[PDB]
Parts: C-alpha cells; sequence; structure tokens
C-alpha cells in the first residue's frame, strides 16, 4: 500500500491539472457570454440615444 | 460607452431647456408691462374720480 500510494499522488496531481481546466473553462465561458451581450447592448444604446 | 449615452441625453435635454424657459421668459415679461399698464391706467380714474 506505500506503491500503490506513490503512484496514487501522481493520479492524484494529474486530477488538479485537469479540474483546473473544467472549472476555469467552465467560468471563463459564461462570463464572456455576458460581456459580449452587455457590449452589443451598450453600443446600441448610444445610437439609440442618439 | 454608458456614459456616452449619458453625454447625448443630456445634451439633448439642455438644448431643449434651454430654448424653451428662453421662449418662455418673453412671453412673462410680456404679461408684466400690460399687468403695470392695467394697475396704474385704474389708479388714473381712482385718483381722478
Amino acid at each position: 500500500q506505500s506503491e500503490a500510494e506513490k503512484a496514487r499522488k501522481e493520479l492524484l496531481e494529474l486530477e488538479a491539472l485537469s479540474m483546473a481546466v473544467e472549472s476555469t473553462g467552465t467560468a471563463k465561458a459564461e462570463a464572456e457570454s455576458r460581456a459580449e451581450a452587455a457590449r452589443i447592448e451598450g453600443e446600441g444604446s448610444v445610437l439609440q440615444a442618439k | 460607452l454608458k456614459a456616452q449615452a449619458l453625454a447625448i441625453e443630456t445634451e439633448a435635454e439642455l438644448q431643449r431647456v434651454q430654448k424653451v424657459r428662453e421662449l418662455e421668459l418673453v412671453y412673462a415679461r410680456a404679461q408684466l408691462e400690460l399687468e403695470v399698464s392695467k394697475a396704474q391706467q385704474l389708479a388714473e380714474v381712482e385718483v381722478k374720480k
């Protein structure tokens, strides 16, 4: 179990790189979508107010 | 961008408010000389009588 643990530390630190991706990628995606929609509304509001 | 639209509609609004109130001031002082015209002219018929 000391041998099935020196490798299991390696399986764990690779899951930490992978879980970084699933989380930073998900939050990056839902936030850049809201920033783009609000830019369209913002450039239109300048014209609409003109 | 929200500040650009706030400048556009502030410029528009003050163009109107200025153009309105300046014209209303002309009418306001024409009512005055007509008001003064009455008070002094009915005060003549009061004094002379």
